[PDB]
């Protein structure tokens, strides 16, 4: 499209996710979720063909019925209370109905379904944009009433997001779908730790946020979005190939990484309040998520795929654009675990 | 392809880490000094 | 040759600054921990009359 | 403890008025060190993707990376130390408030304490 | 099936090269005879005589920080004093009983 | 502390800048200074250690093993100069550069004042091996042992950061002194009982602990030299090294708690020991060998006696050292023969007389040849287990003749009788590789010399 | 200022450019006929920019210096090995194939690049249309099997449904025995070999698969040899044409903004030439990839970028 439609049309979208964070009033919250979804297909479908069309209307499909669950949980809030401000939720079966609002749209378990086909369908860019920016507005939603939350039906979603991720993961060769079921993981982490401590929840969604960017712009930089595409990458690039095995190993949660400082920090906080066999369960599952990302690592850095001949003019040229923060991005991906007691800024 | 190093950019850049090096040691002088003022140091 | 074999041979004065700057740091790392210099109930010493503190 | 509520809040600001009272962290700090060093790691990745000599490229890029994170580092350090110092300042004032909560407890010596001992065999 | 039976363009696998061939006195640490002797003499140089033999004489003369000694005479001294005035050596009880208060039982 | 750690640390731009043809030189010189330097730690007081700061301290438990891991550094480095000879320049500092961070991180690992530190620094380790393993590697199997060793590890240690963390919301501290001093006894609990097992299982899977070694054949055969002679040496002690550190706080449930432990290591190391009989690798005969010596240091440690601490503080040390070495010389066959099979080169004492020597010196040593500090480990275990029942010396003695059977076995196969006709590639033994050897075993018979520098802080 | 959205929204437009003398041109013949020499004369004539053949180091030209590279480290194939062994055992003939195909893509991205850029038309030879005619010669003689035809047409596909294809197609006919003629008194030793069926399956394929296939997109002037001697007739009926059945006219500037940003950053226009699908006569192994990419890294200007090498003489390094 035009640029300055796109321009605006992404202006839009986050003007909309600023109306949903800095409002009190419920339909005003409501109504930054409408412009967002509004101003959310044109960049999906950006590129045109008939996989961006069909992962549009399903995503459309999904945000809209999302959306009127959310409309009528805050009606049914009104009735039992004549009150429009985003606080205690004040009714057990409004709060049910806006937690499985909030889960369709950030696209917990068992309302995952979605996040994978949407993120095949559309290109690279976009789905950066999904993953990282369209979980802002949901997840500040869950703080703001946190303290209304059923904590059995939140740890039940959170749970089962995490052993979903970590299951389907292991079964994928596209990127963009291993990309889509790690999301689903890492939202299962980060929503169960908002009964107990919203700060955690906070820090985990500015990790992941760095780290899924810092693997998108990376992705974007090789344009692969095959396993076997991306084993090509060393033999023209593999310094991109070798701070891709970096992240992805700061992706699976291994230590000095940046990536152990949210999985430690949440579980800590669950033993506080003297939660033991959860975090366990969760850290099991989430080495299935290490052993996908191992096994990318393997078909990309640690291991040298054959090539093709026509490589021999891909070294002759160099990329005509450079993304810029793809630098800060990996490195603080990688190397901030030092600086952990900064989460004290409640970021 | 073939380029000359850009003065303006290099002159930019070299500015801008000057001003915020200055900026940054005023600002901790001034932190310093207007501490010991609250507590009755110096 | 000087200011030729130092274009080949700078390299080799890193490992031993690394450890006169990992002295320094270690005994500036111990003058913070004299909170009980020539307290201690067991090594309870009156001072010489030329010293300030018992150690360094 | 969630601080968000606590009352005589700013909505906006990265460090109130109160927390000029600290100390504030010196440009010596090991903290601001390190983020110095992340900057210059940042540099050197950004000269070795751009395909450049990774030592030697761009010595006013690295200078200003190297300033910008020591910049960020070390508002980020003060508003982190304001943070710690109202979690101390509202755990000794609850504590002052409530004696009935925090008792002090009577002290004893090991020499009539009976522990029970388990012998290694 | 005129496939050239050839999976893909493959270089040869290399065949193993002998360092005594080109260079003999090759000491086996580099190709190259220089950089080879200079590695060679480092190696022997820094290990054998350095640290084996200077470390080896540190570790003999370390001081006594684990205080054998002194306690051979804080011992000696001890029953020196005890035999000489009849104690009995060294006793049972580890610390004096005067200064332990038993909980008394009344079952 | 420091005095070690900033050196290491400055290794990795001397080597980055270092030029084409002079990074062997400069990496094997400031790594023998480097462990110079270390020597001064040993040291040590019969009171507490030496507290340097609240990050780090250092204990005569600590100090033999960093000294061990710094001494090993010059030697992995000569190991590895062969085999990477047609190797670009930037892919052979990257390996260094893995060298001199897996070091770092053992060194920070061994002083670690913290649990939590020390159980970071513990996990950092997995990193730089398993990108040497997975990289550097000759087969194609290196990616499963890869795999394995990082997901045993994994599924061992995941639950000891749990436990970690609640103990230290229950207790309130992790430092070690404050744990040592406040230490609490722990009611015979099911929830006693699965912390313990928490706290245990994760060195336990490193050690490795009979049915939980599974990975470690596969690791140490895959692995080039270098990771071979790093895992047999240091990283097998980690787990020894926490075990030592974690068991004072499991009092006096570890007790009963041991018997499913000790069971598993006594009857291990016969089976061990017996699987080292018939085995046609060279590599996998050691690997099961160590696991064979790791399971009696598991029994000593279980046996919790002042005699059990001190022969498995010196069967750790003689341990990494005969292992290395042994990894070394058959590294040095394999180089030659590009085989790693046993049958296949034989009678090299008739062209190697030396490199025989070295063989047999190795063997003797891991035979437990006295007055060796394995036999003197060796015997003080058994003594101490002897104490804690007598029929433990059944197995025991078992034990020591496989074991002696075994290395002959060894010995005998690949240095006596008649040379393979067909094989004719074999060049006379350069003198890198007989200093690596010598510098394996002079520093063993000199300890012999001063054994209390290696009987640990209970001496 | 390099061409992005930026430089659209401010003031770059192309369609002002345009002055109705674009026309793209492309010209196409059997092998040694006077296209070539038509070809050329038509861009004088008309002051449009000609562009040569592309060979197998046209690709060599356009970066760094215009001098070749070697052969092992461009192209890893010859036409002379080709016209003396088509049935090479090491599958050369379909790596010719697909290099000359790319290097034929990348030509005329750099054609539709400069067309667009600056408004001046292009001329050009054989293309990535018509490409196929080799192609579909070469396996009617049994010189290539059938799974290279499926990765040509399946990289083809992939990469030509972005493109624009030419306003009008000149084509110089022949007979093959008079060409065959030509071919014996050109002199080359190795082109003498080639045999009378692989021309006529050329020519076959030329009439059959493709003049209707571009006549009903393109407009199609066939020539023979007698009068493509005098270029005025070719201009003139250059001229009297009109295009106003081809995609051009639906174009618009959005559209030119999108094919813009497509023709520069080549490595995009190359991407799907690499597509990961192994035959073995294009498959390479990984310690052969290894060291070729090595020594291409040794080349004096090509560690780095092109303004960050000493060696070639680049000063003021540590500021650019
Ligand atoms: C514990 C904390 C303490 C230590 C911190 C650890 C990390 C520190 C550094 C962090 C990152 C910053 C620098 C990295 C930039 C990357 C550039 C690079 O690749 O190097 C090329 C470059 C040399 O090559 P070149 O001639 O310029 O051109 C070649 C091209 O670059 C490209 O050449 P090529 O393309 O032809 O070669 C291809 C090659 C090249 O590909 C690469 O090498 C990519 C680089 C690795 C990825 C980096 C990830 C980001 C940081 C992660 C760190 C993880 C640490 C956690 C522990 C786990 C370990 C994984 O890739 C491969 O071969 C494929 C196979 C890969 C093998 C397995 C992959 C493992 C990677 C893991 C590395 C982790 C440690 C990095 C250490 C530094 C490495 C440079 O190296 C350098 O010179 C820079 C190194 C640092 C410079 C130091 C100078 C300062 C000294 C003077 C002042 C003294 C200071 C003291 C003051 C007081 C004294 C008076
Ligand atoms: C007994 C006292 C001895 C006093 C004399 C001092 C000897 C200094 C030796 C220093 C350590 C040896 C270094 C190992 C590598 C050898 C280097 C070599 O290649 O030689 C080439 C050199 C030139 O010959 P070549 O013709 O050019 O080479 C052709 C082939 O190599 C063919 O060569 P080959 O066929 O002649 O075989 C090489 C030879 C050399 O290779 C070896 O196997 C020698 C190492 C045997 C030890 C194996 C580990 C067992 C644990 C022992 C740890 C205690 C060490 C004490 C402190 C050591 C300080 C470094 O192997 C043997 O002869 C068979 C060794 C079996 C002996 C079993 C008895 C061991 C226990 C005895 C108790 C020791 C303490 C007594 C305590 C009570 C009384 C106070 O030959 C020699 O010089 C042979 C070395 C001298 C024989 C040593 C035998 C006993 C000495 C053990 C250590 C010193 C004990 C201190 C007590 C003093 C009173
Ligand atoms: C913290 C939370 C972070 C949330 C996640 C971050 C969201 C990232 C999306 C940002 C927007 C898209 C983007 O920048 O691409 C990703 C970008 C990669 O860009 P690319 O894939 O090379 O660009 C291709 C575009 O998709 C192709 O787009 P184009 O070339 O057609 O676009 C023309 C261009 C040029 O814009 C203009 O010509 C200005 C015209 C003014 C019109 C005024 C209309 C007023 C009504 O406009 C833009 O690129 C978007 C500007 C939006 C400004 C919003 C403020 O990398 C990043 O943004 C990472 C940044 C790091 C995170 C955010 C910053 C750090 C925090
Ligand atoms: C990967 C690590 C995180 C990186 C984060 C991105 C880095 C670039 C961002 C640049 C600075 C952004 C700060 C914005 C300037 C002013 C902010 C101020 O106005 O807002 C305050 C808020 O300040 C920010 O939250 C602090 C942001 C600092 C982030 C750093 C913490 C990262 C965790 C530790 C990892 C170490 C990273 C160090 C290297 C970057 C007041 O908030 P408040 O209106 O009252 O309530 C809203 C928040 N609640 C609801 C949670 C209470
Ligand atoms: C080859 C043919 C023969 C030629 C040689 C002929 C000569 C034979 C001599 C060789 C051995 C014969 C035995 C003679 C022993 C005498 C020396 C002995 O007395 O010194 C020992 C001293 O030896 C050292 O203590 C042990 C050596 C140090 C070992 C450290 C290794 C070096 C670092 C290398 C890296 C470490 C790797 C392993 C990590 C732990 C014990 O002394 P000690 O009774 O106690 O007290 C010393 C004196 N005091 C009282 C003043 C204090
Ligand atoms: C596979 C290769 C080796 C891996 C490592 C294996 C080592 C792990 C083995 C764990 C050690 C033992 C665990 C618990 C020991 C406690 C003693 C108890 O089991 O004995 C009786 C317990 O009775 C019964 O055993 C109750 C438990 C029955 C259920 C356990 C399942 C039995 C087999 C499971 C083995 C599976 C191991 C591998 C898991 C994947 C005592 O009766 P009781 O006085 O009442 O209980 C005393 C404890 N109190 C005081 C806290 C109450
Ligand atoms: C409840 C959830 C518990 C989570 C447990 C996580 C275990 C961690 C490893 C998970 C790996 C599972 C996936 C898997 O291995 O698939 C079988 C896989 C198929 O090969 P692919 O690479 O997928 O395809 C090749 C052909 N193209 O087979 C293998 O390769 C197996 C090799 C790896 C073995 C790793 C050994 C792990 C087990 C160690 C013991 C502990 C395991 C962890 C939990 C233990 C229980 C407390
Ligand atoms: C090589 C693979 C080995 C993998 C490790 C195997 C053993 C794992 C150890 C058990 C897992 C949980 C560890 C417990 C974490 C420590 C916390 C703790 O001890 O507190 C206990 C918590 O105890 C538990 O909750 C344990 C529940 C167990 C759930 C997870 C089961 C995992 C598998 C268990 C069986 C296998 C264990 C041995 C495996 C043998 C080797 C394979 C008490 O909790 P509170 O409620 O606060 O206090 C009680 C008074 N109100
Ligand atoms: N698809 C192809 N496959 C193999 N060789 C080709 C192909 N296309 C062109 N060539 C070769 O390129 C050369 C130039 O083409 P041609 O028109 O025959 O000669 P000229 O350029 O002198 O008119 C010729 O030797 C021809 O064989």
């Amino acid at each position: 499209m035009n640029p300055i439609i796109y321009t605006t049309l992404i202006m839009t979208v986050m003007s909309g996710t600023m109306l949903v964070m800095i409002s009190s009033h419920w339909l005003l919250i409501w109504i930054g979720f409408e412009m967002n979804l509004l101003a959310m297909i044109p960049v999906l479908m950006k590129n045109f063909n008939p996989r961006a069309t069909e992962a549009a209307t399903k995503y459309f499909l999904t945000q809209a019925t999302a959306s009127m669950m959310l409309m009528m949980a805050i009606i049914i809030n009104l009735l039992y209370s004549g009150q429009w401000t985003i606080t205690k939720m004040f009714n057990p079966v409004a709060m049910t109905m806006m937690t499985m609002a909030l889960a369709m749209k950030l696209g917990l378990s068992p309302f995952h379904f979605w996040v994978p086909e949407v993120t095949q369908g559309i290109s690279l860019q976009a789905g950066l944009l999904l993953l990282t920016w369209q979980k802002l507005a949901p997840l500040s939603v869950l703080c703001q009433i946190s303290q209304s939350i059923n904590p059995n039906l939140m740890l039940t979603m959170a749970m089962l997001s995490i052993l979903i991720g970590g299951w389907g993961g292991l079964n994928q060769t596209q990127l963009r779908k291993i990309m889509a079921y790690s999301s689903i993981a890492h939202m299962g982490w980060m929503t169960a730790v908002l009964p107990y401590n919203t700060t955690m929840t906070i820090l985990n969604l500015l990790i992941y946020i760095t780290m899924t960017l810092a693997m998108f712009m990376l992705l974007i930089h090789s344009s692969a979005t095959t396993t076997l595409s991306l084993s090509h990458t060393w033999n023209k690039m593999p310094v991109i190939t070798s701070l891709m095995m970096v992240t992805l190993l700061s992706m699976g949660g291994l230590p000095p990484l940046s990536g152990f400082m949210p999985k430690w920090m949440i579980i800590q906080e669950m033993t506080k309040n003297e939660s033991i066999i959860m975090p366990t369960l969760m850290a099991m599952t989430a080495l299935l998520n290490l052993y996908f990302y191992m096994r990318l690592a393997y078909s990309s850095s640690l291991t040298m795929f054959p090539s093709t001949n026509n490589m021999k003019m891909k070294w002759q040229f160099e990329h005509t654009k450079q993304m810029k923060l793809l630098p800060t991005m990996i490195v603080l991906s990688t190397l901030v675990l030092p600086m952990t007691p900064a989460l004290s800024s409640l970021n | 392809p073939h380029g000359s190093p850009d003065w303006l950019k290099v002159g930019l850049t070299l500015g801008t880490s000057v001003f915020l090096w200055i900026y940054l040691i005023k600002q901790h002088k001034e932190d310093v000094l207007e501490y010991k003022r609250r507590n009755g140091l110096e | 040759n000087v200011l030729q074999i130092v274009r080949d041979h700078w390299v080799h004065i890193l490992v031993p600054v690394g450890f006169v700057f990992g002295c320094y740091l270690d005994r500036r790392s111990d003058e913070k921990l004299t909170a009980f210099r020539n307290k201690s109930l067991l090594f309870k010493r009156e001072l010489r009359p030329n010293e300030e503190v018992t150690w360094k | 403890t969630m601080m968000s509520g606590r009352p005589g809040r700013v909505p906006l600001q990265f460090l109130p008025n109160e927390a000029r009272s600290l100390p504030p962290p010196k440009l010596t700090d090991p903290r601001l060190v390190y983020m110095g060093f992340l900057g210059y790691c940042s540099g050197l990745i950004d000269n070795a993707i751009r395909r450049r000599p990774v030592v030697s490229a761009g010595l006013h890029r690295q200078l200003l990376y190297v300033t910008s994170f020591v910049f960020f580092g070390y508002y980020l350090l003060k508003r982190q130390d304001y943070m710690y110092a109202l979690r101390d300042h509202d755990m000794f004032a609850y504590v002052k408030s409530h004696p009935e909560d925090f008792p002090e407890k009577d002290k004893k010596t090991y020499g009539e304490i009976l522990e029970e001992f388990h012998p290694v065999r | 099936p005129p496939e050239p039976t050839i999976r893909l363009q493959e270089d040869p696998d290399p065949e193993d090269e002998n360092l005594y061939e080109k260079n003999p006195d090759s000491h086996g640490y580099d190709k190259d005879p220089i950089v080879d002797l200079w590695n060679m003499r480092v190696v022997f140089f820094f290990g054998f005589s350095i640290v084996l033999v200077l470390g080896s004489t540190f570790v003999a003369y370390l001081p006594d920080y684990r205080m054998q000694e002194w306690a051979r005479r804080e011992a000696e001294r001890l029953v020196k004093y005890r035999e000489a005035n009849g104690l009995p050596l060294m006793e049972s009880n580890c610390f004096d009983p005067n200064k332990i208060q038993l909980p008394e039982d009344e079952d | 502390m420091l005095k070690i750690i900033i050196p290491t640390t400055m290794l990795l731009p001397m080597t980055w800048m270092s030029k084409h043809n002079m990074i062997w030189i400069n990496a094997t010189v400031h790594s023998l200074l480097i462990s110079l330097i270390s020597l001064s730690l040993l040291n040590q007081l019969g009171e507490n250690s030496l507290n340097f700061s609240l990050t780090f301290f250092s204990d005569s438990l600590s100090a033999p093993l960093l000294v061990l891991t710094t001494w090993l550094l010059p030697l992995m480095l000569m190991a590895s100069q062969s085999h990477l000879s047609k190797e670009t320049t930037t892919r052979k500092k990257l390996y260094i550069t893995m060298l001199i961070l897996l070091q770092l991180f053992l060194i920070m690992t061994f002083t670690a004042t913290e649990l939590i530190l020390f159980y970071i620094l513990f996990e950092a380790t997995l990193v730089p091996t398993l990108i040497i393993i997975t990289r550097w590697g000759n087969q194609t199997e290196r990616l499963n042992a890869g795999l394995y060793f990082l997901f045993y590890t994994l599924a061992g240690s995941l639950p000891l950061l749990v436990a970690l963390v609640y103990i230290q919301n229950t207790t309130g501290s992790l430092n070690f002194l404050i744990i040592h001093y406040w230490s609490h006894p722990l009611s015979n609990s099911w929830s006693n009982i699965f912390m313990w097992l928490a706290c245990i299982m994760a060195f336990m899977v490193k050690m490795p602990l009979y049915g939980l070694h599974l990975w470690l054949p596969k690791a140490h055969v895959e692995a080039p030299i270098a990771g071979s002679m790093v895992l047999a040496a240091v990283l097998l002690k980690l787990g020894g090294y926490g075990m030592m550190r974690i068991t004072t706080i499991l009092n006096p449930l570890t007790n009963y708690m041991a018997y499913p432990f000790l069971m598993l290591s006594m009857w291990g190391m016969i089976m061990t020991s017996s699987i080292c009989l018939r085995q046609t690798d060279l590599k996998s005969l050691i690997a099961y060998s160590s696991v064979s010596h790791m399971a009696l240091v598991i029994v000593a440690i279980m046996i919790q006696t002042p005699w059990s601490f001190m022969g498995a503080t010196a069967l750790m040390i003689a341990h990494g050292l005969t292992s290395s070495m042994l990894f070394c010389l058959a590294n040095t066959n394999y180089e030659r023969v590009h085989s790693r099979t046993m049958i296949l080169a034989r009678g090299l004492q008739t062209l190697l007389p030396l490199m025989a020597t070295w063989w047999l010196v190795a063997s003797l040593t891991n035979l437990a040849l006295p007055p060796s500090i394995n036999l003197i480990g060796e015997l003080f275990i058994i003594t101490a287990s002897f104490s804690w029942s007598n029929i433990t010396i059944i197995l025991m003695g078992m034990n020591m003749m496989i074991t002696a059977l075994y290395s002959l076995y060894m010995l005998i196969t690949t240095q006596r009788g008649k040379y393979t006709h067909h094989i004719n590639n074999i060049k006379p033994s350069f003198t890198r590789e007989n200093a690596l050897m010598a510098l394996h075993i002079l520093p063993l018979l000199l300890l012999t010399l001063n054994p209390k520098m290696i009987l640990g802080p209970l001496y | 200022l390099q061409y992005g959205p930026l430089a659209f929204v401010l003031g770059e437009r192309t369609t002002r450019k345009l002055t109705e003398t674009s026309k793209v041109i492309t010209v196409d013949g059997n092998i040694c006929s006077g296209k070539g020499r038509l070809a050329r004369e038509i861009a004088e004539k008309l002051g449009l920019r000609h562009f040569p053949e592309a060979g197998i180091h046209y690709a060599d030209s356009t970066t760094g210096d215009g001098k070749p590279l070697d052969v092992q480290l461009s192209g890893n194939c010859s036409l002379e090995k080709f016209y003396d062994d088509p049935k090479s055992n090491d599958g050369n003939s379909y790596r010719l194939q697909s290099w000359l195909y790319a290097s034929r893509l990348l030509q005329y991205a750099d054609a539709l690049e400069h067309l667009l850029s600056t408004g001046q038309g292009v001329v050009l030879e054989r293309s990535i249309y018509s490409d196929f005619v080799f192609l579909e010669a070469m396996y009617r003689q049994g010189f290539i099997r059938k799974q290279c035809v499926e990765h040509y047409n399946e990289v083809k596909k992939v990469t030509a449904c972005e493109y624009l294809p030419p306003h009008v197609v000149v084509y110089v006919d022949v007979p093959v025995p008079e060409i065959q003629s030509r071919i014996q008194k050109k002199g080359n030793p190795h082109e003498m070999k080639i045999t009378a069926a692989y021309l006529q399956d050329i020519e076959n394929a030329y009439k059959k698969t493709f003049l209707p296939e571009m006549s009903e997109k393109c407009e199609v002037l066939q020539y023979s040899a007698r009068e493509a001697e005098d270029a005025e007739k070719v201009v003139e009926d250059i001229e009297y044409l009109k295009c106003d059945k081809g995609p051009w006219p639906d174009q618009d500037d959005r559209t030119f903004h999108r094919l813009r940003m497509l023709v520069q950053n080549k490595l995009e226009v190359l991407n799907y030439t690499t597509i990961p699908v192994y035959l073995p006569e294009i498959t390479i192994g990984a310690h052969q990839s290894d060291r070729v990419f090595q020594k291409f890294t040794e080349l004096p200007g090509r560690k780095y970028s092109p303004g960050y090498n000493e060696d070639v003489g680049d000063k003021w390094i540590w500021l650019k």
